[PDB]
């Protein structure tokens, strides 16, 4: 069943920047004491990022998955639960659903008839679904404040997710610093993805989520004795 | 595993000639091979 | 070749393929929709 949350405030994004955030491992090879130059799709340094709040105001708007998304979430109560990716977001096309319950994550690639306003509570997201090509069950991605960072990339029929989790202080703002995300999953989906919405639990407990867009750039990356990335330079 | 001699090792489909000694390097769960400055393999999980 | 298993005397019509699409597929991508392709102007609205 679907219901429309009447009584919210209009969605208005604030703005900040992603100072030296969102750098992921590009290879599965152990290098130490080396500096390498790499090409690819990266989140530009000091780039404009959008800010959304979930405090009687719920922000679940349709955004454009252009080339890859950097999604950061500051949360103490685990309000954010999952995402949906697709194009039409109707039953005329195939969509990807990633939802985290208390224990595990559930990934599904089917034809869903999403409701006009998706939110968890029950599971008031889709009226019905059919033709499920792919099903997955793993361990929860989301097992005072805690910063969770993800990178969603859609390449060559594979949905790739890189993640990192760090406990930060009560200053909900996106901390200024350096982060090095680590590979997490590769889902063989084989679909066309141009839009996505976020799934927010409503009881509303405070949470915040920031969105950034990947662009094609060259990066200089550094490796230490122990084999982990510790610094990077944006050449442009 | 004939050790400390000039042999052909063929570890997991990777072939070559060399000598094997223990190492203290620690690998992340998604890594098995390691390459040095000259890009040749030096560390192999056994 | 599988002309022994996939051929029936009356004919086998259970295998299908896509003939019309707006644009080329990308590598390892799948398309199982069944909308109505519109050759020209004057939209279809499912009339076929
Ligand atoms: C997607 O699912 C629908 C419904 O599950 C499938 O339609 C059914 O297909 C079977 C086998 O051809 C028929 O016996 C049923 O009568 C169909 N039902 C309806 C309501 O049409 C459809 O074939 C599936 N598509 C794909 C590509 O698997
Ligand atoms: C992925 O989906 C988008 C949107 O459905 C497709 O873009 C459309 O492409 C056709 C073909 O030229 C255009 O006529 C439409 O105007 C495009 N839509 C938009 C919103 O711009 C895109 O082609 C799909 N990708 C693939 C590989 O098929
Ligand atoms: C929510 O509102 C839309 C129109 O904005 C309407 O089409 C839809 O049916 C509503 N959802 C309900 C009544 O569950
Ligand atoms: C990025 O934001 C910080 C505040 O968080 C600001 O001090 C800094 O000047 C900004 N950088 C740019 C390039 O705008
Ligand atoms: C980010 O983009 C918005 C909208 O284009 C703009 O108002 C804002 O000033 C931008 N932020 C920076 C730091 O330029
Ligand atoms: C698919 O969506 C249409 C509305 O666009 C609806 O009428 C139809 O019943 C849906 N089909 C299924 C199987 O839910
Ligand atoms: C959560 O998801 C898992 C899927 O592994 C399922 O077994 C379980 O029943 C779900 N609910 C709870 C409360 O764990
Ligand atoms: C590598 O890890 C060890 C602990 O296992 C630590 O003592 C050492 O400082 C680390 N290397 C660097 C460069 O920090």
């Amino acid at each position: 069943q679907c219901v429309n949350l009447t009584g919210r405030a209009a969605i208005q994004p604030s703005f900040t920047n992603s100072s030296q955030r969102g750098v992921y491992y590009p290879d599965t090879i152990f290098r130490s004491n080396t500096l390498v130059l790499s090409q690819g799709y990266f989140l530009p340094f000091y780039s404009n990022v959008s800010w959304y709040y979930a405090l009687k105001r719920v922000d679940n708007p349709v955004l454009d998955f252009k080339d890859g998304i950097y999604f950061a979430a500051t949360e103490k109560s685990n309000i954010v639960r999952g995402w949906i990716f697709g194009t039409t977001l109707d039953n005329t096309s195939q969509s990807l659903l990633i939802v985290n319950n208390a224990t595990n994550v559930i990934i599904k690639v089917c034809n869903f008839q999403f409701c006009y306003d998706p939110y968890l509570s029950e599971f008031a997201v889709y009226s019905s679904y059919a033709n499920c090509t792919f099903e997955y069950v793993s361990k929860s991605f989301m097992l005072f404040d805690t910063l969770r960072e993800f990178v969603f990339r859609n390449v060559d029929g594979y949905f790739k997710i890189y993640s990192k989790y760090t406990p930060v202080n009560v200053n909900s703002n996106l901390p200024i610093g350096f982060s090095a995300l680590e590979p997490l999953v590769e889902i063989p989906a084989g679909i066309n993805i141009t839009k996505f919405r976020t799934l927010l639990t409503i009881h509303v407990f405070s949470a915040a989520y920031y969105v950034g867009y990947l662009a094609p750039r060259t990066f200089m990356l550094n490796y230490n004795e122990n084999g982990t990335i510790t610094d990077a330079v944006d050449c442009a | 595993l004939v050790k400390n001699k000039c042999v052909n090792f063929n570890f997991n489909g990777l072939t070559g000639t060399g000598v094997l000694t223990e190492s203290s390097k620690k690998f992340l769960p998604f890594q098995q091979f390691g390459r040095d400055i000259a890009d040749t393999t030096d560390a192999v999980r056994d | 070749n599988s002309n022994n298993l996939d051929s029936k005397v009356g004919g086998n019509y259970n295998y299908l393929y896509r003939l019309f699409r707006k644009s080329n597929l990308k590598p390892f991508e799948r398309d199982i929709s069944t909308e109505i392709y519109q050759a020209g102007s004057t939209p279809c609205n499912g009339v076929e």
